[PDB]
Formats: structure tokens, C-alpha cells, sequence
């Protein structure tokens, strides 16, 4: 038995050491998971703690029954911890952790209903700026939150959950963009929403890659420069386009050169100062 | 030497097609407006608005 | 689920567990594994036996029973902990005795089942200990009985070298795994067999 604390301790040490900057923790946290855990964990640094927090509920899947209840007891502590903590990485961690607690079915629907965390997932879900990576964990959280409710008879949360409706504008966007990944996430939300509350609610192709190539054909949108007063001002203005990488052409015997539209302004500024 | 600037579009066509555009420029109705000048054999200073037409016409033409 | 399945788990009690440092965790993991096994099918049953240094003893004898199983196991093991046969006071364990008990139970369950249809059974040994020459005849007797019965004997060696058990799996057509990383015990039980 004595061995147990020592062995697992070493991995606790490793996670502690490279805790701060990246995402080292995930693999190590899993190992740590198996071997008042939550109470003790709380003191430790947040990141990684959350990682351990995330995976442990997952890992549960007799004594097991005891474990779940024990976890249920300090679901609040993690919840208090989850908020307050609230990068994309962190954000991913907070919802992933929340999602995980949700599938466990330990979380109290009430309490969850009125909490900042639920607002935060739809907030990121609404904003166009969020990246695909944040999106998938946000989406998963929502799905899991709804999954958690297997009733809705008594679940205030399945009200706030309605916040999915807000998402449609976001789905319109996303659709406008060719962001398939985002759209798929939306559909999962919808499908899951319906699922919970459904009861309550009422060769040949060779010419096709050629036809694609017919839609691409070149020219560039461009400023030409002429009637340059002496050769030094062509060569300065030319070298200062070439380092900007927006020379389309040059001919020093013409004293004439061409810049594409995106560096017209850096040239207009250099022409004014020097 | 920053004497003069002219927004234009620079076409970097091949030594085969370029003369075709020139031909497009002349012997055409409502045209001859198209090419500002031939900077190189490969490149021409042309159009702007005309570019859509030049490309399309080339497409339609053999 | 059509076929009734009895999985007998023999747990080697030897104080080698001290080297393990822990028994408590081992039990928790085994319990999780059992619960899963029982949950998979209605027809699954489990029997648990302890092979201790001095003798073999029955810890327990369906999934509905699991709560009962958990209590019975925790209590039974604690009783076992006694000082005699302490540490490597006795290197070996009475596997032969445990296997004999297991085959008796399987036989009895089988007869009842015989009234009905066929039963499938397999024996799993969690082995901490070492084998000994004196042990050879007794252990082999049980092993061969199992092979004839066509009852596979799987073994998970957390530590130590029980060659006889390795041989037992080969003859029996069972599976033998020497576990690197004993803490991964749960994975081995689920995954390995």
C-alpha cells in the first residue's frame, strides 16, 4: 500500500513541473486519475487540476457506485472552481471539465441553471471569432448538459438550454463562410436539443476538374509607376517594393515598375518620407 | 522618381495569347480602350474594367 | 446472453501485496471489473476465491447481487490479513486448493445448469506468488482437470514468477499476461481477457 502514494506521487510531481505553459498535462493526468481526492486536488494549481478533474469522471466508466456518490458530494467544489477560473486552451479546459461532470450526472441541474458558465458557452458559440477548437468543446458541453437532463420534468436547466435558439444566427454565419466544422456542431446542438425534450415538444470527372480550373484565371489589381526623375529614385522605390515582396514587374531601362494593390500604401508612405 | 502612378491591371499572359488580346484591342467595337501599353512581351498594362471583358472574350473566342 | 457464464476469480492473498503497496486499490479495481462483467449480461455470474498462504477460502459463493458482493469481499479479505504467513514468510500460495474449490463450484453450478442447457466457465487468477516443487503435483492435477473440462484458466501475474500458472494457461488454452505496471491492473482485467 505504501508504494501507492509514492508511485503516483512521482507523476504528480511531473505534472506539477510542466504545469504552466502548454498542454503536457493531459496524458499524465489520465494515469493519475486511476490511482477526498477532489478536496485534496483543489489546493493544487488550477490547470492540470482541471485536467485531472476532467478525466477522472470519464475514468469511472459496486464500489463504483460509491465512487460516483462521493464525486457527487464535491461537485460543488469543482463547480465553484470552474467559474472564477473563467486562453482558448483554458476555455477548452473549463467546458471540457464541465461537460465531463455533466455526463457523470453528478451536477445539480438547479444551480447550473443560474450560473455564468452556461452563459459563457453560448457566448463563445455566438461569436464568429472563436476558433474551431474552442467551438467543439463548447458544443460538446452544451450537448452534454442537455444529455444530463433525462427528465426535464424537474430541470430548470432545460430553459436556459433554450439558449441554443440564439445560435441560429451563428449557424447562418458559418454557413455563409465555408465552415463545415462549425455547422456540424450546430446540428449536433439541434439534434440533441430535440432529443431531450422531444417528448415535451410536438473519365466523366476529368472535365469537372477542368471546369473548376476555368473559374480561376489570372491577372492582378495593380499600380504602375512612370516618369521617375532619376535612376536612384527608381532603385530606392523598387528595392523598397522588393523587400515588401509586392513587385509584380520591373524594368530599369524603362524607369518603370508595378505594385499589386495591397502594398500601394506602404509605397505611398515611403515616397513621402525619403 | 515617384513622378507618376497609375492604377491599372498588369496582365502576365504568355507570348502566344498576348497578341490575341492586342487583336482584341483593335478590330473591335467599343474597344481599343483596352490596352494601356505593352510593357513586356509577356506583360501588358491594361484595362481595369476591361479585364473582365478581355478574359471573357478570350474564353468565347478560340 | 443465451449462454450462462460463470467467471471465477482467484485472488492471490500472499503478503507479496506488501511489496505492492496497494491491496485496497486492487480490491477496488477488481470490484469495478466484476460490476462491469455482471452488467454486460443477465446470464453472467461471478465467484471469488482467495488463495492464501495457509489455505484457500471462498470470498463470495448475479449483478443484482453486486452490492452484496462488494460487502462480502471487503469483509472477507480483512479477515485474511492475519500475521501468520506474513511477508515472504511463505512465498507460495495455495493455488491448487483454490482451483479445486473453483472446479467444485463450477461443477455444481453446471449440474444445476445441466437440467437446463450448457454453461460456459473460465477461471481467472490474479497471481502475486511463486511456485514450488512440492506444489507441482497438486497444482497440475487441478490444471489438467480444467483442461479436460475445457475450462480455460487465465492468469494475470502482477509480480513474482509462477511458472506453473504460465504452463496452466498454455495447457488450458487460456491467456497469460505478465503485467508491466501493476497499477494498470484494471486495464489488464478488462482489456487483457
Amino acid at each position: 500500500p505504501g508504494v501507492l502514494d509514492r508511485l503516483y506521487g512521482h507523476p504528480a510531481t511531473c505534472l506539477a513541473v510542466f504545469r504552466e505553459l502548454p498542454s503536457l498535462a493531459k496524458n499524465w493526468v489520465m494515469r493519475m486519475l486511476f490511482l477526498k481526492k477532489e478536496f485534496s486536488k483543489a489546493q493544487e494549481e488550477s490547470t492540470g487540476l482541471l485536467s485531472g478533474l476532467r478525466i477522472w469522471h470519464t475514468q469511472l466508466l459496486n464500489l463504483r457506485i460509491a465512487l460516483l456518490g462521493g464525486g457527487k458530494a464535491w461537485s460543488d467544489d469543482t463547480s465553484q472552481l470552474g467559474p472564477d477560473k473563467h486562453v482558448l486552451h483554458f476555455m477548452v479546459g473549463s467546458p471540457s471539465a464541465a461537460v465531463s461532470q455533466d455526463l457523470a450526472q453528478l451536477l445539480s441541474q438547479a444551480g447550473l441553471m443560474k450560473s455564468t458558465e452556461p452563459g459563457e458557452p453560448p457566448c463563445i458559440t455566438s461569436a464568429g471569432f472563436q476558433f474551431l477548437l474552442l467551438d467543439t468543446p463548447a458544443q460538446l458541453w452544451y450537448f452534454m448538459l442537455q444529455y444530463l437532463q433525462t427528465a426535464q420534468s424537474r430541470g430548470m436547466d432545460l430553459v436556459e438550454i433554450l439558449s441554443f435558439l440564439f445560435q441560429l444566427s451563428f449557424s447562418t454565419l458559418g454557413k455563409d463562410y465555408s465552415v463545415e466544422g462549425m455547422s456540424d456542431s450546430l446540428l449536433n446542438f439541434l439534434q440533441h436539443l430535440r432529443e431531450f425534450g422531444l417528448v415535451f415538444q410536438r473519365t466523366d470527372q476529368i472535365r469537372l476538374w477542368e471546369l473548376e480550373r476555368d473559374r480561376l484565371r489570372f491577372t492582378e489589381g495593380v499600380l504602375y509607376n512612370q516618369f521617375l526623375s532619376q535612376v536612384d529614385f527608381e532603385l530606392l522605390l523598387a528595392h523598397a517594393r522588393e523587400l515588401g515582396v509586392l513587385v509584380f514587374e520591373n524594368s530599369a531601362k524603362r524607369l518603370m515598375v508595378v505594385t499589386p494593390a495591397g502594398h500601394s500604401d506602404v509605397k505611398r508612405f515611403w515616397k513621402r518620407q525619403k | 522618381m515617384v513622378n507618376v502612378l497609375k492604377g491599372v491591371l498588369i496582365e502576365c499572359d504568355p507570348a502566344m495569347k498576348q497578341f490575341l488580346l492586342y487583336l482584341d484591342e483593335s478590330n473591335a467595337l467599343g474597344k481599343k480602350f483596352i490596352i494601356q501599353d505593352i510593357d513586356d512581351t509577356h506583360v501588358f498594362v491594361i484595362a481595369e474594367l476591361v479585364n473582365v471583358l478581355q478574359e471573357r472574350v478570350g474564353e468565347l473566342m478560340d | 446472453e443465451d449462454e450462462l457464464n460463470l467467471l471465477v476469480i482467484v485472488v492471490d492473498a500472499n503478503p507479496i501485496w506488501w511489496g505492492k503497496q496497494t491491496l485496497s486499490k486492487c480490491i477496488d479495481a477488481v470490484m469495478v471489473l466484476g460490476n462491469s462483467h455482471l452488467f454486460m449480461n443477465r446470464s453472467n455470474k461471478l465467484a471469488v476465491i482467495a488463495s492464501h498462504i495457509q489455505e484457500s477460502r471462498f470470498l463470495y459463493p448475479k449483478y443484482e447481487l453486486l452490492t452484496s458482493a462488494n460487502e462480502v469481499i471487503v469483509e472477507e479479505i480483512k479477515d485474511l490479513m492475519t500475521k501468520s504467513d506474513i511477508k515472504g514468510q511463505h512465498t507460495e500460495t495455495l493455488l491448487a486448493g483454490s482451483l479445486a474449490k473453483a472446479l467444485c463450484y463450477i461443477h455444481r453450478m453446471n449440474k444445476e445448469v445441466k437440467d437446463n442447457q450448457e454453461m460456459k466457465s473460465r477461471i481467472l487468477v490474479i497471481k502475486a506468488a511463486e511456485d514450488s516443487a512440492l506444489q507441482y503435483m497438486n497444482f497440475m492435477n487441478v490444471i489438467f482437470a480444467a483442461q479436460k473440462q475445457n475450462i480455460l484458466i487465465d492468469a494475470c501475474v502482477l509480480d513474482s514468477d509462477s511458472g506453473l500458472l504460465q504452463q496452466a494457461c498454455d495447457i488450458t488454452g487460456g491467456l497469460y499476461l505478465k503485467v508491466p505496471q501493476m497499477p494498470s491492473l484494471l486495464q489488464y482485467l478488462l482489456w487483457v481477457f
